[PDB]
């Protein structure tokens, strides 16, 4: 697993080899908590807050080059592990082609 | 000498979870019904086949060059229409990943012809692939964890059984699936969930 | 890819309300008698047929050009001699209103040969038609609503079982034909009603 | 279109009261004994046809030219050994008298080759006939009132069936004949009496 | 059914139409109330009184040629249907031919 | 469904189309309500009245032009929907052909 | 006419006291056993027959020229190792003295050949005679009352049959053999006894 | 039945008609009580006692010529019917060849 | 004339005491069974045969040219290992002394080939003889004691049967062998002793 | 059976005839009571004393020309019948040949 | 003569304790469980054999050049994964060691082709020897005493059975193996421990 | 069995024949109590002392030679049987082929 260090900004990488090579278009690319709760949501390149919870509400950054998310205002309460979910979206149905899970200590 | 498969038997006791099948659907399934699940097995040419007649569904999964079969699975309800599938096979013998056939064909509401069929790859290491085939529009999600690390902790195992599952995150499978326009979903509450063993074998 | 009709089973749960077939009688009928309907189905070549024997009539009724089978009915007895009959397929797949055929033959009191033929318009949206025939004297008078959107309250639903019923006006239909020189009446009370599920299918 | 017979069934509920058959015999029998009597049935070529054995009696009675056929019959003993029986059809599709034979033999006591044969003119209206024929001597009296207008009220009928019976004196028939030199007391004491429900059909 | 008048004297018919033309020689002609108490019996034209009920006694008569039973002193309570009975004694066994009933209010 | 207006007079039309062309003369048309208590009888063209409840006695008109009730009088009680039922009467049975229901608010 | 006998049945009602057979033995019978004895009928050619099977003795009887079949036998053990036997028939449809033949043969204890064959004269009017023969040395007496105008007031009839005897003098027969040189004393106490009625028919 | 008189002397006859003309030497021929206890015992001509009850015992004669047995000294008590019984001893079984019932009023 | 045997039967009640045999073994058995002897019978050419299985032991014994059949057996285990036997056929119709022979064959145990075969002399009055024969090394004693005049007091008797036993010195026999280096002692202890009545026949 | 007399010597036979005119040396050849306790044996020839009872210890004598046992000091207890059991000891098994029970009262 | 086996029987009820053979396993068995065990027998051509399936384990264990035949067996389950079994024969016949052929095949859990094959020398006297052969690799150890001297005081005899053992140090054979680096620990703690009777024969 | 004498020293032999001749290199040689605590371990002739209880830890001397093994400092409680048990190890799997069970009583 990927780690990150203390209060001052967190780094979740996907860490998506990207084997097929296909864009970020048509790509939906989103964290979540142990408690599964949603950070961000990038549906097709626009991130949605819909879902996103309310604690993680306007905190989340999101890098498209490195295809990382920036966690700030590192609390005590969120030690737990964060996993990022990649489904590739398709008309005929929205599959999940990459997941990861990360912790998080502070 | 050579590690091989034990010869089958009426009453498996030792049981390694290998999967959760957590197929969502569009109907009402309000609870799990006592004696409802009824399990079918077969471990032909070292394929692994289980066909699970049950809440409005039937699945056939099969898994390809294994030397295990399928001996045991417990079906269960849990809210906003959820059917999570617990399955158990024999024993690990190989920490090599396989590949997986699921075809879920929708017994009774909405039913039909090849409604869906594609290959789900792998999440995590991305070393296999589950060919799905959807029956029917009955379906809403599909999710399938292949040797998960956690059992349910609301599935209580038979006392005159024994339990094994995976401890190591190299060997955890995910494959998922969704056909309606919401992120994951598909998972359980695991709030008020209960469990039955399926019948025969 | 197309939305089919279910394969058929020994106990279906999922029902859909489809008509209300509502017969008087012109003799004594006092009751509800539980165990005594007795229903077969049949869906062959794209018709649902249901025979009901019970309460001293048999009723052959089949729709035209469906994708419904007859998998449930529930009768019960009214006031002044009215036998109400409850239908239930297995899902509404088309929206469009189909042609009906009712045999309703007395099997005891009056008895007799082809008393009444005819071809009952259908009274809102005028779309299909009721091919009746009556074989006996024992009819005052019949009454059916093809997909009704009020369940009668009297009919308790089994626990096991999922009910769903139509909503919508447009895909409401109403047969009518009475025999006495009295308007409408079909009716039942509702007051003091009791429904049984017949036996077979 | 015309009212014809109703088709056979194992249980009939809608019982005609067509006759009251009155045997006096001159042996003793003291009560009425529960699963004693048993009938048999049968409808061919217009005629009803019943055949009690019981309370040492065998009793053969066809009706001519009806549409009815023989449903139910209860015997009963009243005091100095007389046999009551209440006959029970389907319904009356006819107003018009039918010509009625009877045979009365005797299977225990008294037994032996026809002791009588006649025609026993009707006694009201004077329309039909009754062949009677007596196979033995422990027969004292016959009394047969043919379509009653009152039920005997020591009869207690089922709660699950409907009775009917003959409100008009023109429809009523008397047949009588005595073989003992006293007038009339064919007639039951119909103090304390009780009937049984015959067994079969 | 045929009724009778008040209290002076009632009527009662068979009303027998003997249409097989048979003498009253052989004939047992009887007539009975509604609670079967016997009031006359005629066996082969003389009167038998042993099965006349006391209540009756000695106040019926018959007359042939009309084949009517005439019963004196009306009572209040004798307001029953009175049923005649006709039977046909044959040596081999006494056969009833005719019954009729008749009504009577005083 | 068809409404009607304030507390003047309430027109509940049948709206019979009519497509066989036939006349009124063989023609059973009336009106019940929610309830189904019956407000008019049209039976072969005369009104009938001995079905009507006590309710909607002498109280609506029969428009047959345009096969229209006219219900005057309107309570605080009558906001149900009615339905008009329209059979053919035949001498084999009598048909219901057309069925219809209108709303009425006041 | 002719007055004839009764067609058979598996369940005779209406019983003769025909016969009082009192077989006195010389070995050891201490009381009466319920369910012991079993009797088998036959009315073959106008000859009845029975056949008891009991208390270590069968008894072959048949009469000659009857219009009466043997439906029921009670048999009784008394004091002084006395075997008496109750047997009833039909109904007595002549007033004529039959000829009887009864056949001892011995069961258990002593057994043998032809010990004893006689034609036992009637004792009152001697109008018949009893051929006797006794195959074993158990027997001490016989005796045997045809038509008796007593029963044993030790015997209770069964509540649902109907029992007759004979009232007359002129229809009494005594046969009586004694092998033990002791005058009569094969009359049974009558302190006490007990009957049982035999098995079969 | 036979009866016999009062309080002096009782006759009870047998009466066998003797139809076969045997002998009396080989013949038992004794009497007997309602109750069944015997009175006199003729074993081949010759009267045993061992069997006659203490009630009768020296009390009775008996006639062979006449085939009577005279009870003496009547009593009240001896009311009862009386039966005669006459075997015919034969070594191969003793056989009751003839019985009768007499009555006795004092 | 001539006193034969009697004929077969399933259930025979008067019982003669034949013999008391009184096999002493040396292994262990500890207490009466219920319900572990099994007999079967034979009475072929004059011939009576019993084979005993019971208590690790096989008892063929036969009786030659007798009017007798072996009717009943009861086994009974005392003390030191020794096990009664006593027997009973009909009835003895001959006062003569029969020979008789008895197969002690070793079921369980010691168990072989024939140890011991010898003509064992009768010991009061040397009338007959008793051909033993013992088939395995399981025995100590035989004592045989033929028609004796005392029955054991532990062995009660069935209540509906009878039972007659010798009552003449002259009638009883004894047969005797020993293989182990003590006189006599062949006897049981008679103290706690308890019969089974064995159970075919 | 046999006795014997008072209080002086009882003498009991076993009376054995010896059919098969075989030798006391191979013979044992010994007495016992109604209760069956030993009173003497003899074994080959020589008495065996290990069997007897400490009731007839040291009191009983044995003639093995007459084939006797003499019992000495008779008591008022001893009135049982006494039996006497000869077996022919073979090495494949010892036989009881004779026994006789005689009787004893003083 | 010679002494020999005896006869086969359904129950056989003296039993000589003839080996202990005490498998350890390295999967998971908690607790004895009554009516698992199930043993088949055979004797044929002087050779015992016993198969024993239970507790995941098949044992076919055989002895050479026997007169014994396997009648019993109770299997029990100590800590750490040990299963205990005692085996129980008629009777020793013969002072001489016997060759012994144990075949441990694994039903469940770790099953394969034939991972070991030796022939254990006896360790004590070094008369014997045991071709052993494990078909998997679910055993860690193997002890099997043969003619033990002393029964584990955890076994409870059946009440109706006889139980004998060897009492002599120079019939005792001992037999091991280990394939785990542990020195002996094959021995079961004999703290907790339960035995069950194996089913059948 | 083979004993020992009093409190010197204990001289327990495993007595091992050695008919197949191998060297002690590849053997596995211990000791046992009754109660089964480990005395001893030669593995391939080095003695390991992690299985050996603590009671008889450093207690035990072993000798090649003789294949003998010396307990010192005899106690009172230590009266038990010790039984030898030599292991063949073999890398197929390691093999009892000796045991033998010696006393002790002090």
């Amino acid at each position: 697993k990927i780690q990150a260090y203390f209060n001052e900004t967190a780094d979740l990488p996907c860490q998506f080899a990207n084997s097929q090579n296909q864009s970020l278009s048509e790509l939906v690319v989103f964290w979540q908590d142990q408690e599964n709760l949603v950070l961000n949501e990038v549906y097709l390149g626009k991130e949605k807050f819909d879902s996103v919870h309310s604690k993680y509400m306007g905190r989340t950054s999101f890098d498209s080059d490195s295809w990382t998310l920036r966690l700030h205002n590192l609390q005590i309460k969120d030690k737990g592990l964060y996993q990022c979910i990649i489904h590739h979206k398709k008309p005929t149905g929205m599959i999940r082609i990459h997941q990861m899970n990360s912790e998080l200590s502070v | 000498y050579k590690n091989t498969i034990c010869p089958p038997r009426q009453d498996y006791r030792y049981w390694y979870f290998v999967a959760e099948l957590t197929i969502g659907v569009n109907y009402d399934i309000n609870s799990t019904i006592i004696g409802e699940c009824h399990m079918s097995e077969s471990y032909i040419d070292r394929n692994a086949n289980i066909v699970l007649t049950g809440y409005g569904l039937k699945i056939n999964m099969t898994i390809m060059d294994t030397d295990q079969r399928f001996v045991a699975a417990a079906e269960g309800v849990g809210k906003d229409n959820k059917l999570s599938v617990l399955l158990f096979t024999t024993q690990r013998l190989d920490k090599v990943h396989h590949n997986i056939s699921v075809t879920i064909t929708c017994m009774e509401m909405n039913c039909g012809t090849t409604k869906y069929n594609s290959d789900l790859p792998e999440s995590i290491h991305k070393s296999s692939s589950c060919d799905i085939t959807i029956n029917g529009s009955c379906v809403t999600c599909v999710n399938l964890e292949t040797d998960p690390t956690k059992i349910n902790p609301h599935y209580l195992h038979p006392k005159n059984k024994y339990l094994y599952h995976n401890s190591e995150y190299s060997m955890r499978g995910s494959y998922g699936v969704t056909f309606i326009d919401e992120l994951n979903q598909c998972l359980l509450d695991i709030k008020e969930l209960s469990y039955d063993i399926c019948y025969r074998e």
